[PDB]
């Protein structure tokens, strides 16, 4: 049979295995290997030439997202940051650099830094910094902690998070919504074409949309739809989840 | 031999051998780890965080900017030598004043054009030297300021134009905030590219 | 293991024939000799346990005049100088014992000395009740390919009637044993190997794409742009 369908009865055994069965022992080394590449990584600051299991274990997940979730949660968790990253055109060593800064640190100042990173960004003046998304939020606090580790400059920090996000990311706005903000899309996720300056195309596409779906669903609370980039997919939503919109490139 | 997998296996001992691999490279003593230590185990973990931010907001309250604005790498080994002091005396405004007299001399800041704070990294002076002599190290700063200024060139859609400069074991990094732009120096390519330097130099100077 | 194999195929034997001419044993001798003290097994363990095909011990190994203390603690396990070392001393002992006495020369079996040489006292009287039974069956074994005046004598030796001929334990007790029930058939292991869906390669930064797209930045793109 093909590989895939070889893949598929593999994991389905592997689901069906018991907690301390010989299916889950046997990948069970693929875990420990990625999970002790990823700390060494962390604590020299550097990516090894070779990470076979993190490869492999990414393929894994690529197969079957919902199990490799469900067994192994943190592997499942940095392969999100990592995929976020991906798309977004940023190297690895920004997450080594950001999770090195976090390590050294206790959990009484984590909680300060996680205070003055928020103060810090609902003070700032650009509708795109004051109101950002949670999981857009994640990847900026990287990058703030990368550039604020290898200098010592907050500042610097700061400025240079507020223009990578100023230049790649648009906010969408609603009619007589108090703060205006709907959502913020990445740039490179409304592209039509291979030219960057098409976002400004795919952006219209799915400016007529959200009209659109208003007017064909009035009911809905304040005639409001909530836009969210979620992996490759755009969604556009309603406050009960019943209107469910998706699109992609 | 492998530090990865030390790192993987045994953290502890890793994490405390680079701590004691970058004093080494500054040539402290490991009797200051010790007193550093030594504070540091005799104290509560409510303690411990009232000491941090004391010593952060007497750092952030400082006047030269390689004191205000310092990496944090950096910033644990100013650390264990300021709880040292403090540890062998009881007075902390010696210890202040000998952490600060014992970077500024020993470190320089890199600055950068248009940049909030206008710092962009600190680095060892012993590290950018081209010779066994030490004043040299100001040769080896121009190769590398003029590096940054090279490379922003070449890539000038980088967010501000701007670089930060890494000190790591013994290396410097010139980095961008996406991590796509990353080159390396050490004192090898350092020492290497001021004598080809002085080569074209003398060459210039001779046959002209 | 039965009658020697003296017609199988031989395996290793590219050896003895040059032994045999350089020191003047037989070929038969020597490679009867070599399968009895080690069947050509490669592993020949035992008390003292020599898998070379000599199986020698510490003691004759040193007294052989070889350099014995070198290698993995014994020098004598390449086979063809302990093969040569062996010929050699049968061919001394053969040539030593007036003429072509193929079986006195088994004092290889025994030595000379203090256990040794009151038995081929016996053998050259003929008295084959004061050698040893470990000498004696050693002889025995031998019969087969030897040429010796008492050959004869001595398959004669241990008879029910006087007229009778003595039965070596290699034929008494042939064809009695045992089969081993474990044999080197491993179990095999199979690895858990998925590879599901490569990975999406990394993306280009979209200010990098912008300006690699269009030969200038977005700042610049921005000024100009909004100067009218």
């Amino acid at each position: 049979i093909p590989d895939g369908a070889k893949d598929a009865m593999k994991l389905k055994y592997l689901q069906a295995d018991s907690k301390d069965g010989a299916f889950r022992t046997a990948i069970g080394t693929m875990v420990t290997d990625a999970g002790q590449e990823w700390s060494a990584a962390v604590i020299n600051g550097k990516l090894p030439e070779r990470t076979p299991a993190m490869d492999a274990l990414r393929r894994i997940r690529n197969a079957d997202p919902q199990l490799i979730a469900a067994l192994y949660p943190d592997q499942a968790e940095l392969f999100l940051t990592m995929d976020m990253m991906d798309k977004q055109g940023i190297d690895p060593q920004v997450i080594l650099d950001a999770d090195r800064l976090t390590v050294k640190r206790s959990k009484e100042q984590r909680f300060e830094d996680d205070k003055a990173f928020e103060s810090a960004l609902n003070a700032s003046k650009a509708p795109e910094i004051a109101r950002m998304p949670a999981s857009l939020r994640e990847s900026a606090r990287k990058i703030y902690d990368s550039v604020k580790y290898r200098s010592g400059n907050e500042s610097m920090a700061m400025e240079q998070m507020t223009k990578f996000l100023k230049e790649s990311t648009y906010t969408f706005t609603g009619d007589d919504v108090d703060g205006d903000t709907v959502g913020v899309i990445p740039k490179n996720m409304m592209q039509v074409n291979s030219d960057p300056k098409s976002w400004e195309q795919g952006r219209d596409i799915l400016e007529e949309a959200r009209k659109g779906i208003i007017a064909s669903n009035p009911w809905i609370t304040n005639k409001q739809l909530t836009m969210y980039s979620q992996g490759d997919s755009i969604y556009l939503m309603d406050t009960t989840g019943q209107v469910r919109v998706r699109y992609d490139k | 031999a492998d530090p990865q997998l030390i790192a993987a296996l045994y953290p502890d001992q890793a994490e405390l051998f680079l701590t004691m691999d970058m004093m080494d490279k500054q040539g402290i003593d490991p009797q200051v780890i010790l007193d550093a230590d030594r504070l540091t185990v005799k104290r509560s973990k409510e303690q411990r965080f009232e000491d941090d931010k004391a010593f952060e907001s007497a750092l952030n309250a400082s006047k030269a900017p390689e004191i205000a604005r310092m990496p944090a790498s950096l910033r644990e080994s100013a650390r264990k030598i300021y709880d040292s002091v403090k540890y062998r005396s009881g007075n902390e405004s010696m210890a202040m004043e000998q952490m600060t007299k014992f970077l500024k001399e020993s470190t320089y800041t890199f600055t950068g054009d248009d940049v909030d704070g206008d710092t962009v990294g600190v680095i060892p002076k012993n590290m950018m030297q081209v010779n066994s002599d030490p004043k040299s190290w100001e040769q080896g700063r121009d190769i590398l300021e003029e590096a940054r200024k090279g490379i922003i060139a070449s890539n000038p859609w980088i967010t501000n134009k701007q670089l930060t400069m890494y000190s790591q074991g013994d290396s410097i990094y010139l980095m961008d905030t996406t991590g796509q732009v990353r080159v390396r120096y050490d004192k090898e390519l350092l020492s290497k590219v001021w004598s080809e330097n002085q080569k074209k130099l003398e060459e210039k100077a001779r046959e002209k | 293991m039965d009658k020697y194999d003296k017609n199988v195929p031989s395996d290793y034997d590219g050896l003895f024939q040059k032994a045999a001419d350089a020191n003047g044993v037989s070929y038969d001798l020597l490679r009867k000799v070599a399968w009895t003290e080690s069947r050509f097994v490669p592993t020949a363990k035992s008390k003292t346990g020599p898998l070379g095909m000599m199986q020698f011990t510490k003691a004759t190994a040193k007294a052989l005049g070889l350099r014995v203390t070198d290698g993995p603690d014994d020098d004598r396990l390449n086979p063809e100088l302990a093969i040569n070392a062996a010929a050699k001393q049968l061919a001394g002992l053969v040539g030593k014992f007036d003429g072509d006495e193929l079986k006195a020369a088994l004092a290889y079996n025994q030595g000379e000395g203090r256990l040794g040489n009151p038995q081929l006292e016996a053998y050259s009287k003929g008295d084959f009740a004061s050698i040893s039974e470990e000498g004696r069956n050693y002889m025995r074994n031998l019969l087969d390919v030897a040429k010796s005046p008492m050959a004869g004598q001595l398959e004669t030796f241990g008879g029910i009637t006087p007229k009778g001929k003595g039965i070596p334990a290699e034929v008494g007790l042939a064809g009695i044993g045992h089969k081993q029930k474990v044999t080197q058939e491993l179990p095999e292991s199979t690895s858990f190997d998925v590879k599901g869906i490569e990975q999406e390669a990394t993306a280009k930064p979209f200010a990098k794409d912008f300006w690699e797209t269009h030969g200038e930045t977005l700042d610049e793109y921005n000024s100009r742009s909004t100067f009218f």
